[PDB]
Formats: C-alpha cells, sequence, structure tokens
RNA sequence: AUAUGGAUUCUUCACGGUAACGUAACUGAAUGUGGAGACGUCGGCGCGAGCCCUGGGAGGAGUUAUCUUUUCUUCUUAAC
RNA sequence: GCUUGUGACGGCCCGUGAAAAUCCACAGGAAGGAAUAGUUUUCAUGCCAGGUCGUACUGAUAACCGCAGCAGGUCUCCAAG
RNA sequence: UCUAAGGGUCGGGUAGUGAGGGCCUUGGUCAGACGUAGACGGCCUUGGUGUCGCUUGCUACAAUUAACGAUCAACUU
RNA sequence: GUGAUUUC
C-alpha cells in the first residue's frame, strides 16, 4: 500500500519534510520523488511541478490533506510536501503508485 | 543541479522583482560576505519599447534603449526558467571583485548594456528582452 | 524654528538674500553640575524659519560675532 | 470538572424560556460557537462571522456553509452526488 | 482641580470633537483639540497594512514627498510584496502553461 | 533505610503508573470529544479544498 | 444590490466566462449570504462585479465558470440543458432572461427530473414539491443555497424577534 | 508665477540593501485598478496624558499657652 | 487610584453595525528631454495672495416656554480632599 | 501592641595571559584668541582612581546552594 | 387560532 511504502521509506531512507526543504533539494538536484498533499494551494502545486520538471524529479499527488500526509509519514504535525532523497530500501520510486 | 551560468531566472524579491536576469556566476556554497547560496546575475532594468513597422529610424533607435543591472541574489529570491542566454561576453567583467567598487559596477554595466543591445538588435532572445506582465 | 549645527551652513544662511535680522542671546547654565558657564544662541530670522545656532564656547562665540556680516542687523538680548 | 450537570452552554439563560426550548437551543448553540477545521489549510482555525459565513483565522479564507455548522449533511450529499454523476458523465 | 472647556463651538462629545488637557507656559491647564488618528494604507490583494508607507489623513498625502508614499518595487505603494511575489510567479506559470498547452494543441490537431 | 527506599521505589513506580493512567484518560476523552463532533455534524471534509 | 445572475450573452450561451469570488458578505434581511464575483467585460477593458447568492461550498478566491460548456462543479452556473439527470441547482431561472427566480432562500434547491425531445424543455421538483417545466436554456448555479438549518434554532426572545423583523417589511409586533 | 542651490544626464529619466526595505530629490497624457475618507456593542489586559498622593531642596505666609526638622502655598513650558 | 485616549485581543447576533465630496498610490507608456549642453517645481530656499456672513451677553427659582420676575420643564462638556 | 504571610530591580567569579575607552595625582614633547593671568583643547602609558581595573578570546566547579545577598516600594490578609 | 415548558 502507498502508506506502507511511505512508512518503509520514512523508517529506512532519507526524506525532507516541508516546502522550503523540498525546494532546496530540488534546486540542489538531490530529490527523486515529491509527494504533494491534495490540499496544497494550486500556485504552490504548479511551482513544485515546474521545479520538479526542471530537476527531472517524479511527482506524486498524495490522496488526502496535510493532516493525513503528516500522520501517514508518521509525525504528529501537518505536512504539506515530502521530498524523497533516498529510497534505498523501499520500492516506492518504481511502483505505479 | 540546474542553477548554472547562462541560465535565465526571474527575480521575485527586491527592487528588481519581476525582471529577468541571467546567472553569470552561481555560488551554491555562499561566501563570507553573503553566507547563503547565492548568484551573481545580470539583468535588464528598463526593457526596450516594443516597436512596429511604422516607427522611424530615430524613433526605433530611441525605443531600443536598455538599462541593465548587476546584482548578487539569494537562490530563494529567484524563479529559475528553462531558457539559456550566452553569458560569455561579460563573464570576465561580471565577477566578485566588481561589486566592491561603484565605478567597476558602472563599467561592467556598460559592458552588459552594449552586449544586451547587440543581442536585441540582432533579434535573439525576444522573450528575455520581453517584459513580464503581472 | 529650526536648529542648525554646521557653522558653514550658518554663515551661508546669514548671507542669504532674505535674511536681515539676527539676535545674540546669552544664557547662564551649568555643565554637568559644574561651574556656571556661558551659552550663546545666534538666531537668524529667515522668511519662513528662525534658525538657531547654540555655541557653548564664549571665545568661539565672540569670534563668530566678529565674523558676522556688517549689513545684518544684530539685536543683543 | 463540570460546573453544570446538564444545562451546559444554556446556563446563560437561567430558569427562563422553558426546559424543552433551552434543550433545543443548546445543540445549535454548541455547533455555532465551536471552532472548526479548515479544509483549505488543515488547521482548526475556522469560526463563524455571520450565519452562513465561516472564516479561517489562518490562510484568511472565507467559505459559505450552514447557519450554525460549517457544513450541512444536505450539502455534503449534494457535493458527493454532483461528483458521482459528473464522473459518470465523463465515463 | 482646574477645569476646562471645549474651545470650538461644538458642545458635544462627538468623534471629531475630542480634546486633550495640556499645561501651557502660563502654568494653566487648557483644552487642546486633537484630530482623528490616521489609518495605515492597506494592501490591494490581502488587506494587510503595507509597510514603509506613512500613516496620514487622506488630504495630508498631498503634502509629503513621493518617498513617504511608496517603496522601491513594482506595485510599491499598493501591494505588500508577498502578493507581488505570488503575482510574478502566477504570471510566469501562466505563460509557461500557455507555451506547453499550445504545443500540445498543435501536435494533437496534427495527430487528429 | 532499606525498607524506606523500598517504599520510595514503590511510590515512584506507582507515580509512573498514575501518569500513564492519566494519559490514557486524556486519550479516551479526546476520543469521546471526536465522536461527539461526528454525531453533532461538526466535521468538515477536505473535498472542497 | 439585488442578487441576480449574469446578463445573458454569447459567451455564456456558447462557451464559458470565468469570474473570481472576491468576498462572501452578509445581506441585511436575507438569510443566505451573498457572493461578489468579478468578471472581465468581453467588450470593454474593465472589470464588472456581480452579486450572486452564495451556494454551500463557495469560497473567496474561487473560480466560477458561467456558460453552456462549463464544468459541473458547485458554484458554476449552467444552462439546465447542459446538466445531466438528477442534478441539483439553485437560483434557477424560471425562463431565459429573468436572472434567477427559484430556490433562493437558505438551504433550498431544485432537483432535475428529466429532459424533453420535442424542444428544449426540462422538468424540475421545486422545494415545496411542485413539478414544473421550464425552458432548457434557463440557467442555474450548481449546489444548494448556503445558510441551511437557520430555522431550526428557536428565537427564545421578543428582543431577538424585534431585531430580526425590524430589518424586514413584516410588521412587528403584529396586531389584529 | 517663477529663480537659485541640490539632484540627475555622454549607460539620458538616482543609487544602496540577499531580503523585508532605505533616502533630500530621482519626468509622464489617455486608459484600467487599489488604498484612505469609512464606521456596532460589551469585557478584561497593556500603554500614554491630565489629575490625585508623596520625598528632598530654594522662596513666601500661618501657628507657637505647650508641642510639631511644622501647616498652607510657588517651582510652569503651546502649536510647530 | 480617578478621568480620558489608545493598542493588541476575547465575547454577542436568524441584529454583522452610512454615503459622498476629497486626497494619494499602482499598472500602463501618448511623449518630451543632455555635451563647451539639458532635465527635474512629489528636495530645499525665495516671491505674491486669501473675499462674504456669525462672533457682545445669558443659557435659567432674574435673560427661553407656561398671559409673571411660576417651588414646573428644557440637549451637552469639565469635575479636588 | 504585636506575630505570620503576600513583591520589584540588580547582582557570577579570580587561578590565569595581553590589548582597548575617559577629568589620567604627580612627571614628559608638539601646542591656544581675547581682557600680573592663560582654562578647554588636535598625541601616548606597562601606572594609578606580584602591578587593583570598566571591556572582548579563552582553559579552569561557569548555577544542579543565586537553597543567597545588596537595593527599592504599595497596601492587603 | 392557541399562547412558556413538562407531566398526568
Ligand atoms: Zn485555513
Ligand atoms: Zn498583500
Amino acid at each position: 500500500s502507498i502508506n506502507q511504502k511511505l512508512a518503509l521509506v520514512i523508517k529506512s531512507g532519507k526524506y525532507t519534510l516541508g516546502y522550503k526543504s523540498t525546494v532546496k533539494s530540488l534546486r540542489q538536484g538531490k530529490s527523486k520523488l515529491i509527494i504533494i498533499a491534495a490540499n496544497t494551494p494550486v500556485l504552490r502545486k504548479s511551482e513544485l511541478e515546474y521545479y520538479a520538471m526542471l530537476s527531472k524529479t517524479k511527482v506524486y499527488y498524495f490522496q488526502g490533506g496535510n493532516n493525513e500526509l503528516g500522520t501517514a509519514v508518521g509525525k504528529l504535525f501537518r505536512v504539506g510536501v515530502v521530498s524523497i532523497l533516498e529510497a534505498g530500501d523501499s520500492d516506492i520510486l518504481t511502483t505505479l503508485a | 543541479k540546474f542553477l548554472k551560468a547562462g541560465k535565465v531566472a526571474v527575480v521575485v524579491r527586491g527592487r528588481y522583482a519581476g525582471k529577468k536576469v541571467v546567472i553569470v556566476k552561481p555560488h551554491d556554497e555562499g561566501s563570507k560576505s553573503h553566507p547563503f547560496g547565492h548568484a551573481l546575475v545580470a539583468g535588464i532594468e528598463r526593457y526596450p519599447l516594443k516597436v512596429t513597422k511604422k516607427h522611424g529610424a530615430k524613433k526605433v533607435a530611441k525605443r531600443t534603449k536598455i538599462k541593465p543591472f548587476i546584482k548578487v541574489v539569494n537562490y530563494n529570491h529567484l524563479l529559475p526558467t528553462r531558457y539559456t542566454l550566452d553569458v560569455e561576453a561579460f563573464k570576465s567583467v561580471v565577477s566578485t571583485e566588481t561589486f566592491e567598487q561603484p565605478s567597476q559596477r558602472e563599467e561592467a554595466k556598460k559592458v552588459v548594456k552594449k552586449a544586451f543591445e547587440e543581442r536585441h538588435q540582432a533579434g535573439k532572445n525576444q522573450w528575455f528582452f520581453s517584459k513580464l506582465r503581472f | 524654528a529650526r536648529e542648525i549645527t554646521d557653522i558653514k551652513q550658518f554663515l551661508e544662511l546669514t548671507r542669504r538674500a532674505d535674511v536681515k535680522t539676527a539676535t545674540v542671546k546669552i544664557n547662564k547654565k551649568l555643565n554637568k553640575a559644574g561651574k556656571p558657564f556661558r551659552q550663546t544662541k545666534f538666531k537668524v530670522r529667515g522668511s519662513s524659519s528662525l534658525y538657531t545656532l547654540v555655541i557653548n564656547d564664549a571665545g568661539k562665540a565672540k569670534k563668530l560675532i566678529q565674523s558676522l556680516p556688517p549689513t545684518l542687523k544684530v539685536n543683543r538680548l | 470538572a463540570k460546573r453544570t450537570k446538564k444545562v451546559g452552554i444554556t446556563g446563560k439563560y437561567g430558569v427562563r424560556y422553558g426546559s424543552s426550548l433551552r434543550r433545543q437551543v443548546k445543540k445549535l448553540e454548541i455547533q455555532q460557537h465551536a471552532r472548526y477545521d479548515c479544509s483549505f489549510c488543515g488547521k482548526k482555525t475556522v469560526k463563524r462571522g455571520a450565519a452562513g459565513i465561516w472564516t479561517c483565522s489562518c490562510c484568511k479564507k472565507t467559505v459559505a456553509g450552514g447557519a450554525y455548522t460549517v457544513s450541512t449533511a444536505a450539502a455534503a450529499t449534494v457535493r458527493s452526488t454532483i461528483r458521482r454523476l459528473r464522473e459518470m458523465v465523463e465515463a | 482641580a482646574q477645569r476646562v472647556t471645549f474651545r470650538r463651538r461644538n458642545p458635544y462629545n462627538t468623534r471629531s470633537n475630542k480634546i486633550k488637557v495640556v499645561k501651557t507656559p502660563g502654568g494653566i491647564l487648557r483644552a487642546q483639540h486633537v484630530k482623528k488618528l490616521a489609518t495605515r494604507p492597506k494592501c490591494g490583494d490581502c488587506g494587510s497594512a503595507l509597510q514603509g508607507i506613512s500613516t496620514l489623513r487622506p488630504r495630508q498625502y498631498a503634502t509629503v514627498s513621493k518617498t513617504h508614499k511608496t517603496v522601491s518595487r513594482a506595485y510599491g505603494g499598493s501591494r505588500c510584496a508577498n502578493c507581488v511575489k505570488e503575482r510574478i510567479i502566477r504570471a510566469f506559470l501562466i505563460e509557461e502553461q500557455k507555451i506547453v498547452k499550445k504545443v500540445v494543441k498543435e501536435q494533437t490537431e496534427a495527430a487528429k | 533505610e532499606e525498607e524506606q527506599i523500598e517504599k520510595d521505589l514503590q511510590g515512584l513506580q506507582e507515580k509512573q503508573r498514575l501518569n500513564v493512567k492519566r494519559e490514557r484518560r486524556r486519550k479516551n476523552e479526546m476520543k469521546q470529544k471526536e465522536l461527539q463532533r461526528m454525531q453533532m455534524n461538526m466535521i468538515t471534509p477536505t473535498d472542497i479544498g | 444590490g439585488a442578487a441576480k445572475l449574469r446578463t445573458l450573452d454569447y459567451a455564456e450561451r456558447h462557451g464559458y466566462i470565468r469570474g473570481i469570488v472576491k468576498q462572501i458578505v452578509h445581506d441585511s434581511g436575507r438569510g443566505a449570504p451573498l457572493a461578489k464575483v468579478v468578471f472581465r467585460d468581453p467588450y470593454k477593458y474593465r472589470l464588472r462585479e456581480e452579486i450572486f447568492i452564495a451556494n454551500e461550498g463557495v469560497h473567496t478566491g474561487q473560480f466560477i465558470y458561467a456558460g453552456k460548456k462549463a464544468s459541473l462543479n458547485v458554484g458554476n452556473v449552467l444552462p439546465l440543458g447542459s446538466v445531466p439527470e438528477g442534478t441539483i441547482v439553485s437560483n434557477v431561472e424560471e425562463k431565459p432572461g429573468d436572472r434567477g427566480a427559484l430556490a433562493r432562500a437558505s438551504g433550498n434547491y431544485v432537483i432535475i427530473i428529466g429532459h424533453n425531445p420535442d424542444e428544449n424543455k426540462t422538468r424540475v421538483r421545486l422545494p415545496s414539491g411542485a413539478k414544473k417545466v421550464i425552458s432548457s436554456d434557463a440557467r442555474g448555479v450548481i449546489g444548494v443555497i448556503a445558510g441551511g438549518g437557520r430555522v431550526d434554532k428557536p428565537l427564545l426572545k421578543a428582543g431577538r424577534a424585534f431585531h430580526k423583523y425590524r430589518l424586514k417589511r413584516n410588521s412587528w409586533p403584529k396586531t389584529r
């Protein structure tokens, strides 16, 4: 499941939580995948997509809001965008989800 | 990894917000003077006015005037684009030591101004010489 | 009413074309609970503003009084 | 703990207006003065400005909703059925 | 213990007839009528009080210089620079969407 | 001394148990409050955003 | 300002015009909140404001599409012929050009029953329960009028009735 | 109405600051748009002003049968 | 502490609590503007001018209304120990 | 006539190296217009009020007793 | 048309 593969990534690999950190990663060319909450404002969505296109990074839209994405990643705070820097254990990068 | 020399970005903060600049030198590590990932960039302060077939010779010459600027910019204050512009004509003049002298800034701005005017007259990069409407 | 600090600006202002009258005012004050010292205020009357220059040194005030233009009419106290 | 055994938010009305009327007012009053979550930014920062108008303290978004609660069940079902039948129009 | 009076002929505690009490060089208390307090100008998009702009009654802006009424940026005296940043980003992405969408439309009508 | 420190240790462990119990009470109270909001129709879906 | 739809024109007849919601405001004497929607005037280079009746879910900054070929989303207005079976609309035009007459009070709507072959006609169930046939070109806003559940709260007080009815034309207190 | 100084200009219509923004200035017709004017009531909390209370000191007046380093009073500062 | 002004907040509403004159700004860019010479009166300074009508006094057990110079009535501001 | 309780502001060091600010007691060079007098002032200190100290860089229990001290003030129980 | 509310 998508939550399960996200949990594996959170417990094994490298991730950054938040818009500023994920933009920094996209600028530095470190990200592989970006999970964007369905609640994110559309201007931020389009800006993140433009950054990911320029950086050749995959974009996946999470189903759910900030609360759902935060609790899925396993934190007690709302999370809007997660960037995957390393997914050495989990296979979330290749799956269609 | 795409913020390099020759890339065209859009300034989103500061007095030149809304202008299009080209990165001449990216310092991703930063420096002692600017302890943040920044970029020496050159841009256009006053775009050349859009001319037509009717305009006379003197009118075209006076409407094709460009005011450039040079600035060190934080990466967070740039909206990088997908476009490229040849920076080699002023890579030597636009440098770290230039910004420490108001007169050297003036001479480097002369160089950048004439380069941009030549490119605009040749007809290259009409988007880069086009003004953003926001 | 405006306070002016530069002596050069004060002299140019006292040579200004609209200026006709000035006033020299003497105050007795104390410097940091010190001895009773002299304060000289030079007040030049402009069309819009009265310009005041405060000098705390008596000899400098006297030499400036000498330096004043002749045509300017000075009222003492 | 509990300053009032049963009357709750209706304690401002004292002994007036009748028990049944106070009870009926109670539920709608609790709905009205409550602080709701924001669908747009995901924070519990939404309060009523006027009957039907609900504003979020953060992100400064004003939305139209029910008189005493942010959403009505009728509105929720209308939203869902609109989604369903527009999907079937696409399909 | 010294008591004061209104100095204009309006005898009522109206919004435009507010006084303060001030001691004068004659050593007496006196009423001093105070004008209405100025309101900070607001951003045209979000409504927040834009910074770097003087706070004056509307007629007084005709007296101060330009620097008091603007900042050195696009929409300097009207928008609050976060709205300006979002406006710039939105315009750029609208242009980019136009480019991509036009290319897609041309290719689609080629292959359709 | 030995019996007094035994009493101190038993009291400290009882204190920890009491803290765990109060945390459980807060969790249950939050659960009841959430269910009350669900019954009262005080929950907002995210489909609008 | 009266709460009326946009004036009918070629854009709304064939394509769509996009406006933006600026504020959701309280109207004295009206249960339902109003929405101010700004459109671009197709002929003259100037922005035109409109005062719609806010449906439930309409929010500030939202894009509202008006026309035959606009998305079937809450807030969007559509000719009744462009919507499928079973949809729910508000501020329904009785006939083309009246700018909205049915289901304008809070928590009220109009359901679509079915269309007509012979001409452009559609039949609808009104809030009372009547079944009426209007021109299929008549427009309506998708969704339900905001402010529902208002009548469920007792007033409890002659003073609350006083404040409610001094804004209306109903005589209060009542005589005879 | 106008002149002088300042500013600006041979990169014509200013530079500085990463930025929020700064400054003595730093051209502008149609047209479009935004802000101020411009706003209910109640509660406590913070701050300012006048007043109230009060200490020292420098003056004036009262009391002194006995007592009181005493009682009263002046020591102020406008728009801009 | 009292009077008052003000700031950031909280509560209440099926009640959500004027308009216009007027002033400023932004977007835009018709244009105009310099080399033994121009520009800028949103910087400073300097020059000129500001008409008409009200303005005394009371504002009440003596100034108004009740046929009075009536033990009545009539809006509001300041407020010491 | 007493007793108890209820507060505020300032307080961290010398064991230790060396420079910095100001009328620098006395002592040293350059050196200021006016009415026998002559200040202030444009320059410096290892000193002074093992070589006190007002300042940073720092090793050394920085406080797990600041669990205390110096100083200031109101009226309540 | 009846006039809070509850119960009988
Ligand atoms: Zn929100
Ligand atoms: Zn803004």
